[PDB]
């Protein structure tokens, strides 16, 4: 069992360009930052180090299937980030993962990002 | 007009007109004369004006249908109409096929996947090698060319969508159902 696969033209339809829910939007104040990397190390080890760093930053998390739910634990509203992360494998030996906001604020999104990333610096791949 | 557009597209003469308060809204972010230029586009997708796209250069090339440089709200409806959820799922699968052939030269090239797949990487802030990228491409381009002649074809697109329909899920906004309300 592994993540689900994402051939190049699935690849392509994550591109802000090719979805257009954007000009829907009512309020937009700010610029989307990319939140995705890729990592050559097996799938269940990338799933347990996102769990464990995820973890000490202060959110509850549920996986299934190489996707996991994150539930900030913040008693501050600002702080109560919802997050789903999914695996996908792009290559044989490479695995995408994209981070997503299900909701919250985007700078405090982007803040969690940046320093989700600075705790995984060895998974990340080139 | 709005009763002409209601009429060719699946919008209702309610939703043509709420339509209309959107464009308004995208059309004089920059330049104020009722229709959207690049830069007004690029803002809107991106928050961004001077942020520059494949993929949003696609949108808009396929949008401007009198080949004007600019949507005006005729093309814009008719455009969106193809991404209603009651539209035929086949105009959905021309309008990706479309999209994708980069330079129109009828067909889906190789090296025109191999263009949006490294464009893809760039926008993501992804640094991968030649090899890989060759890896990437070659496995979809190979399975999507059915008849193994070297080109995708319309025809050999539609299987292949028809063998993984989430490939056309951007061609659905499943809430142009709910514009009035917006
Ligand atoms: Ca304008
Ligand atoms: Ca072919």
């Amino acid at each position: 069992e592994g993540p689900l696969m994402m051939n190049a033209f699935e690849m392509i339809t994550l591109s802000q360009g090719l979805n257009l829910s954007a000009l829907f939007d009512r309020r937009q104040d700010f610029v989307k930052r990319q939140t995705r990397f890729v990592s050559r190390r097996e799938p269940s080890e990338i799933i347990a180090n996102i769990e464990a760093v995820a973890n000490s930053m202060g959110f509850k998390s549920h996986t299934r299937n190489f996707k996991t739910r994150l539930e900030g634990l913040s008693s501050i509203k600002a702080g109560q980030l919802a997050v789903v992360i999914e695996i996908y494998e792009v290559a044989p030996s490479l695995f995408m993962v994209d981070v997503r906001k299900a909701a919250g604020e985007t700078l405090e999104y982007h803040k969690f990002y940046k320093k989700l990333c600075s705790k995984l610096e060895n998974i990340i791949w080139r | 007009d709005p009763e002409l557009l209601a009429s060719v597209t699946p919008f209702t003469v309610e939703e043509v007109e709420a339509l209309y308060e959107l464009f308004k809204k995208l059309s004089s972010s920059i330049i104020d004369d009722g229709l959207i230029h690049k830069e007004e586009f690029q803002l809107a997708l991106f928050r961004n004006r001077n942020r520059r796209n494949l993929f949003a250069d696609r949108i808009f090339d396929v949008f401007d249908v009198k080949r004007n440089g600019v949507i005006e709200f005729g093309e814009f409806v008719r455009s969106l109409g193809v991404f209603h959820p009651s539209a035929p799922v086949h105009e959905k699968v021309k309008f990706a096929f479309k999209l994708y052939d980069l330079r129109q030269t009828g067909f889906i090239e190789r090296e025109e996947l191999k263009e949006m797949v490294v464009a893809l990487l760039h926008e993501s802030e992804l640094v991968l090698s030649e090899d890989m990228i060759e890896v990437m491409v070659d496995k979809a381009f190979v399975q999507a060319d059915r008849k193994n002649d070297g080109k995708i074809d319309i025809d050999e697109w539609k299987d292949f969508v028809s063998l993984n329909p989430s490939l056309i899920k951007n061609m659905t906004l499943p809430y142009l159902k709910d514009i009035n309300r917006t």
